[PDB]
DNA sequence: CATATTTTGCAAAATGACAA
RNA sequence: CCUAAGAGUAC
DNA sequence: TTGTCATTTTGCAGGTACTCTTATTCAATATG
């Protein structure tokens, strides 16, 4: 406070955390990705590669003509513009998202590209070199080669500069977080897909049966480049008691595994003691060169460079190159495809062959159990493919594609001699429908599910999603590196339990930088060029790799991690470049790749003035970050940016996590060494050589379990339930809700805000859109109603509001142009010309067929009037003359929905048509059966509701609005619920807030000591009366408010019967789903189960009259149903047997009958006879 | 094995 | 084993018989360079290996911060603060005994007590 | 969305003391328990049904009407 | 201008010899 | 209407 | 006139019910 240089407390992070959330936000990974996409790595796509050049030889019969002429076809910079979107009638103007929702658009910005065209010309003189030159017809003149969609609130969206006030304006919630496409008036989410790093040796053991034990991998990967995975295997051949321990490779295009000294010796290595010198790094190591004798001993019969090129190209799969030009072919291997990611060019042997002696280095140490086999689950060795990466790839295809269109385009139209024209050339339907297409379908080409219909039920689940992993398919634990980067409880219970994850609130994902600037700074202090590299003269020397890519090394380690240290501490390296030192490995390893996930972590100095490790964060700067916040809510500015560039926080990955110490707490955990017995025991490590701290621990979990009172007083599996069904919640998802037309949307009447609340749920705008409410809850055994989950809830209190909810559903419907003139047309059907009308009534339609906003509809109404023309001049079907024109293709109510249609928009879709949606609201009032759940994993359903004078009350009257029984605590563990409970009733009392953050030195015992102050038990008993009769109940009944909130899952949505209804068309059984008034599975086991009961009738009854009885006609001479028979006529027939007389009819399943004849078709007779031919 | 996790064999 | 390299051309060096004198005498597979024999070992399996254990000490082991420091006496310098570690030898079947550097002479000394 | 007019576990009449409760948080500089005292909230239903109000109304006020006379 | 076609878990069964 | 995909409920 | 032993190829399928939403149906060059 009064010292500048005092050192902070526990309250204090809080401070820097606020500044952090201030600046970053909540979805930053995908608006960062996006914006450097569109920035960069579009202008890259199109600069690589993407010069056509098509070379018209002379074909000079006659010398007078022998030019050749050669067309080339450049692209220059890239624009994107504003979005915008065309019209109908041709006119373009800027487009909003809150029009592209409404009219179902896409919020996409048009691309155009500086083409230049240039040709050259070329005598051809045979023998001569052709030399081409410019002819001065230089045309360039931007093109338009299609449209990419924009996310909401990145650096090219309208939003992105937009004040509150212009939200408002633009009808734009501004608690909305963006990050998010608009594909055809639908919110598309991108999942970050997960993926195993590139550029990363890994060693695994293998099981016994196989022959090679151990195998050395590299998944090689090159970004500036085709972008192509090359994936080279080192493995070693031979069991532990085996002889032959040979080492082989498995390079690319080869259809064996060629022997590792054959490939050294290929590289320019031919010494047998370079290429041990160039593997095993260690004289005295001679378990490794014994280990590794087999090789050169394999390898001796190839003591030449030319020989190993032979002996490769033999074994070349392509097996269409001559003896002396199998050579070259080996050489385009070993260069093009050989670790394409050290790089392309030639020159680069030595670097390539080093490469390949650490590889085996890595697979030797694991052999010889110096090392442990790399683990597979290692966060730090995964990457997250956000929007930026998934797009580029895409785009880099969809481009690749539109440009060999533009290339053969230009061949045909050189080769037929026509003109050539640049509009006629690009077609920018092939980029705009393939991003279109990848985007609306989960499908990512031409994997699945990688775009998302973006989830708006809640504000925190739509956080949720947005910062959501998925990783395609032990993988599903939780790994100890998932620390303070993902949830340690936020996964679904299903199949998808581990492999889909969340981030945590403070995580964030790296974007990828160029790599030159650290090259450059690395030659410059003193790395050693791997080149000229003797590793006897260097034996201590640490390995530099940048990015995978062994760069060099270098003799002093230290001094070059100290500056690089301090040049990323003063932002002269980008922060989100991760630096390792490996002091033990002798190694030093820099990534500046996007996807890795880091987080932000205080950093601890010496700070010999108070001669103990502190934290270089003081007082000054949360003072002055306070200010800041102050101000926002004249001096300067201090951000997060500013606690970046001044040395006070750093950016960790899980690589870098590796070789740090974490403080957990400052307060507790830095100063050098009577205690509350209601406080947990903690310990101080004994250890003071910490070089990070924690900024809270809380940070650690994720969006949704940032929700959760007391986490850390709850079992696990509760909190990973809580942070499944917080997602379910119903509250206010956005305050424009007013304004969308979702399908489906649930807003409480009243949302309260927790009376027990966490100090991270203020940076989610929990407390400001609620998603339950404070009910005063009594853990009671009253009637017997509340057993197994069951909850009693007040009446009396669900007259007056408690979670009564709005309920909006969205109708959308189109005019299509069947033809050019067979437009179809909103209007009200008439039964006198209209074929196939609903039997919902039409009336409350008016001319325009929508029913105007304010009208009562009941289920099967129809709600939109549509008709479209058909054929005319047709009779049939008893009252069908020509004046039936038109068809009738009306959108009627859900059948088990009704409600108050809320409000009806009429406008045009992309081509012009006119299209409308309605919107029907209804009021969902709780009830019986209706599911509610605490913040702790206590679901359960509404089993009777009882009024006010029925429940049991206090002395002062006060009766609860919900009975939970006990019997829900002891076995589940629960203590976080009653803990909340108390502490809810003691800021109820006091008027202050109940701070139920996770990991503070908030106890039972405060709680229950404020709470005998206010006069009630301390431990939250109260004397209760049984509402019946009013005598006292012989026991105390916990009782307080508690936060509760009300699940999607409502009895109403789930009631269902059918007695008769549809068949389907196939098997004549009844149809799928409540929607289409289907019937019930009576599964296989539900069968075995009625076997078991012995009831045959109620089987065969369940089987054929409940479900589908055909009769059908078989002859007994032979068994097939080929029987005609005229049953008015008395007529049957089987032909072929020529029978008449020796027919019978049996009764059969519709599925039974339907197999019989696919047998048939399929060549097999299932002859079904009626009578026995053998004895049992 | 099984399938899965044919036989073995077959 | 201690390998041995041709001057020569820089190949690997065998084993051979000699007749005249009886010895052991290594020879080259291109070259045909000849010398004589430093050891009779010519071969060294270790089914059970006790080196390995303290590999990856370095000259600035002391830097690292997650490895945990100790005050146990230094039978070289008789300080205190030194830093400890267990078996770098990732066998299953290898013993819980620390290994200690000190801070100040780096001289590497173990817990153990059936070898002191 | 906007205060609810009872309390719902025991129904007294809360919506009229919104006002009330903004003006003494806001021109009184009293804490919340003071003012929820002062208004005459003294079980804790009431007071929980004030306190943990959320005013969104604002909120929706803030866009431009959609239908405007 | 409109329709038509370009991750996982092995024991065997089979193969190439073979040796007098 | 079919197909595919995704999300979810109770085990 | 009979055993022998030692590499190379051989097939796959993953629980029971139930709810909801979204997209998409070959594009484009070519002849009648
Ligand atoms: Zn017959
Ligand atoms: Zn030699
Ligand atoms: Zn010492
Ligand atoms: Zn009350």
């Amino acid at each position: 406070f009064e010292d500048e240089s005092a050192p902070i407390t526990a309250e204090d992070s809080w401070a820097v955390i606020s500044a952090f959330f201030r600046e970053k936000g909540l979805v930053s990974q995908q608006l960062d990705s996006f914006n450097q996409f569109v920035d960069y790595t579009l202008q890259d796509i199109i600069c690589e590669d993407s010069t056509l050049i098509l070379e018209q030889l002379a074909q000079h019969t006659t010398e007078s003509d022998n030019i050749s002429r050669k067309y080339e076809i450049s692209f220059g910079k890239i624009y994107v513009t504003k979005p915008m979107v065309n019209e109908s009638d041709g006119v373009t103007h800027a487009l909003y998202p809150q029009e592209a929702r409404l009219r179902n658009l896409t919020y996409s910005s048009g691309l155009f590209v500086d083409v230049k065209k240039r040709t050259y010309e070329a005598i051809d003189v045979p023998g001569r070199e052709l030399k081409y030159e410019l002819i001065a017809e230089e045309s360039e003149g931007k093109v338009f080669i299609g449209r990419l969609p924009i996310m909401l609130r990145s650096k090219n969206c309208y939003l992105s500069e937009a004040t509150e006030s212009d939200l408002y304006k633009l009808k734009e919630c501004p608690f909305d977080m963006g990050g998010y496409f608009i594909i055809n008036g639908s919110e598309k989410v991108l999942i970050a897909q997960e993926r195993s790093a590139g550029n990363i040796v890994q060693v695994f053991k293998k099981a016994a049966p196989s022959p090679i034990s151990h195998v050395a991998e590299i998944r090689s990967a090159l970004e500036k480049g085709s972008r192509f995975i090359s994936t080279l295997q080192v493995k070693l051949y031979g069991r532990e008691g085996s002889s032959a321990r040979t080492i082989k490779a498995t390079l690319p295009y080869i259809k064996q595994d060629i022997p590792i000294v054959i490939i050294f010796r290929a590289l320019g290595i031919i010494p047998d003691g370079e290429i041990l010198e160039h593997i095993c790094y260690d004289v005295n190591d001679w378990q490794m060169l014994e280990m590794l004798k087999p090789c050169v001993e394999d390898g001796f019969v190839i003591q030449d460079r030319e020989t190993a090129l032979d002996f490769i190209g033999r074994r070349g799969t392509a097996l269409g190159i001559k003896k002396e030009k199998r050579i070259q072919y080996a050489k385009d291997i070993l260069q093009k495809e050989f670790l394409p990611h050290i790089t392309q060019l030639e020159g680069f042997e030595s670097r390539k062959a080093f490469f390949l002696g650490y590889m085996i280095n890595r697979l030797l140490l694991c052999a010889l159990d110096r090392k442990d086999q790399d683990d597979r689950d290692h966060f730090g060795k995964k990457r997250l493919d956000l929007a930026g990466p998934l797009l580029a790839q895409l785009f880099k295809t969809l481009f690749k594609k539109l440009t060999k269109d533009i290339f053969r385009y230009m061949q045909r139209t050189v080769e037929e001699a026509h003109d050539f024209n640049m509009k006629l050339a690009i077609n920018a339907k092939t980029i705009t429908s393939g991003l279109k297409y990848a985007l609306a379908t989960g499908n990512w080409g031409e994997r699945a599910g990688v775009s998302q219909v973006l989830n708006r039920y809640t504000y925190s689940s739509t956080l949720s999603h947005l910062r959501r992993t998925n990783t395609p398919i032990k993988p599903r634990q939780l790994h100890n590196t998932h620390w303070g980067l993902v949830c340690p409880a936020e996964t679904p219970e299903g199949q998808a339990c581990g492999l889909v994850k969340n981030l945590s609130l403070m995580s964030c994902i790296s974007v990828g930088t160029d790599p030159m600037p650290i090259i450059t700074f690395l030659s410059e202090w003193g790395m050693e060029p791997l080149e000229d590299y003797v590793p006897h003269q260097s034996p201590d020397a640490t390995r530099v790799f940048v990015n995978g890519v062994w760069h060099g090394v270098h003799r002093n380690p230290a001094r070059l991690m100290e500056t690089l240290r301090t040049l990323r501490r003063k932002g002269d390296i980008n922060p989100e470049v991760s630096m390792i030192r490996d002091i033990r490995e002798k190694e030093l390893k820099i990534f500046t790749d996007a996807g890795r996930v880091y987080r932000p972590l205080f950093i601890v100095e010496d700070d010999e003035s108070l001669g103990h490790k502190e934290l270089k964060v003081r007082k000054g700067h949360i003072a002055k970050l306070m200010a800041t916040e102050y101000q926002d809510i004249d001096v300067e500015e201090y951000t997060w940016s500013s606690l970046l560039n001044e040395g006070l926080v750093e950016y960790i990955d899980a690589e870098e996590e590796e070789s740090i110490l974490i403080a957990m707490q400052p307060e507790d955990l830095e100063p050098a060494e009577d205690v509350d017995p209601a406080k947990r025991i903690r310990v101080s490590h004994h250890a003071t050589t910490f070089t990070h701290c924690e900024i809270h621990p809380s940070m650690i979990l994720g969006v949704a379990a940032s929700i959760i009172p007391f986490p850390d007083h709850n079992q696990s599996p509760r909190n990973t339930y809580q942070s499944a069904m917080g997602k379910q919640a119903m509250g206010v998802f956005l305050t424009n809700y007013n304004v969308r037309m979702d399908t489906m949307a649930n807003i409480l009447y009243y949302p309260q805000k927790p009376l027990g609340t966490t100090r991270a749920m203020e940076y989610l705008k929990f407390r400001e859109l609620p998603a339950g409410q404070n009910a005063i809850v009594a853990i009671a055994c009253y009637s017997g109603y509340n057993q197994e989950d069951s909850m009693i809830m007040n009446q009396s209190s669900i007259d007056r509001g408690l979670f009564r909810s709005l309920f909006f559903r969205s109708y959308m419907d189109q005019e299509k142009k069947y033809g050019m003139s067979i437009t179809e047309t909103f209007e009200k059907p008439q039964r006198t010309n209209t074929l196939r009308m609903k039997h919902g009534t039409y009336d409350k339609l008016d001319d325009d067929g929508l029913i105007a906003p304010g009208v009562r509809v009941s289920g099967e109404d129809v709600i939109i009037g549509k008709t479209t023309p058909i054929s005319p001049d047709e009779e049939e079907l008893g009252q069908r003359t020509a004046y039936h024109s038109k068809r009738d293709a009306s959108t009627p109510l859900r059948s088990t929905e009704n409600g108050i249609v809320d409000q009806v928009l009429v406008t045009t879709n992309q081509d012009g048509l006119k299209f409308v949606k309605v919107r029907v609201r209804t009021t969902k009032i709780p009830q019986i059966g209706d599911k509610f759940a605490s913040r702790h994993g206590q679901k359960g359903t509404i089993g009777i509701t009882y009024r006010r004078e029925d429940m049991p009350f206090t002395a002062e009257g006060i009766v609860p609005d919900l009975i939970i029984n006990p019997h829900a605590i002891p076995s589940r563990m629960t203590v976080a619920h009653l803990i909340e409970c108390l502490l809810s009733k003691v800021a109820a009392l006091s008027g202050n807030e109940g701070d139920a953050s996770p990991f503070t030195d908030i106890t039972v015992e405060g709680i229950s000591k404020l709470l005998r102050e206010h006069g009630y038990q301390s431990r939250g008993f109260e004397v209760m009366y049984n509402g019946h009769t009013g005598k006292k109940l012989m026991a105390q009944i916990f009782f307080g408010p508690t936060y509760y909130q009300r699940l999607r899952h409502m009895v109403d949505d789930k009631i269902h019967a059918r007695a008769r209804g549809p068949m389907q068309v196939l098997t004549r059984q009844p149809v799928e789903g409540r929607s289409r008034d289907g019937g019930l599975r009576f599964g296989e086991m539900e069968r075995d189960c009625m076997i078991a009961h012995g009831a045959a009738s109620f089987l065969k009854e369940r089987l054929m009259e409940a479900s589908d009885a055909f009769r059908v006609h078989i002859c007994g001479i032979c068994g097939l149903m080929t029987v005609i028979a005229k049953l008015n006529h008395n007529q049957f027939e089987c032909k072929g047997c020529d029978n008449k007389i020796d027919i019978y009819q049996i009764h059969i399943p519709y599925a039974a009958k339907l197999l019989f004849q696919e047998l048939m078709a399929m060549n097999i007779t299932p002859r079904l006879y009626t009578d026995r031919s053998r004895d049992f | 094995t099984x399938p899965g996790v044919t036989x073995p064999g077959v | 084993t201690t390998f041995r390299f041709c001057r020569d051309c820089n190949n690997m060096l065998y084993p051979r018989e000699d007749k005249e004198n009886n010895r052991l005498l290594f020879e080259c597979r291109t070259c045909s360079y000849v010398e004589e024999a430093g050891s009779p070992l010519v071969y060294r399996h270790e089914l059970i290996t006790n080196i390995g254990e303290t590999a990856g000490v370095v000259q600035d082991i002391g830097s690292d911060p997650t490895l945990p420091r100790s005050d146990r006496e230094c039978p070289k310098c008789h300080s205190r603060e030194n830093v400890f570690f267990q078996s770098q030898q990732r066998r299953k079947d290898t013993s819980m005994v620390l290994f200690f550097v000190c801070l100040s002479c780096s001289h590497i000394f173990t817990s153990d007590q059936k070898n002191k | 969305m906007i205060v609810p007019v009872r309390c719902f576990s025991c129904g007294k009449v809360v919506g009229d003391k919104w006002e009330s409760y903004l003006n003494l948080l806001q021109e009184d500089e009293l804490d919340e328990g003071t003012a929820l005292s002062r208004l005459g909230l003294k079980r804790y239903c009431c007071r929980r049904m004030i306190l943990t109000h959320v005013d969104l109304i604002e909120k929706f006020l803030r866009y431009n009407p959609l239908e405007k006379r």
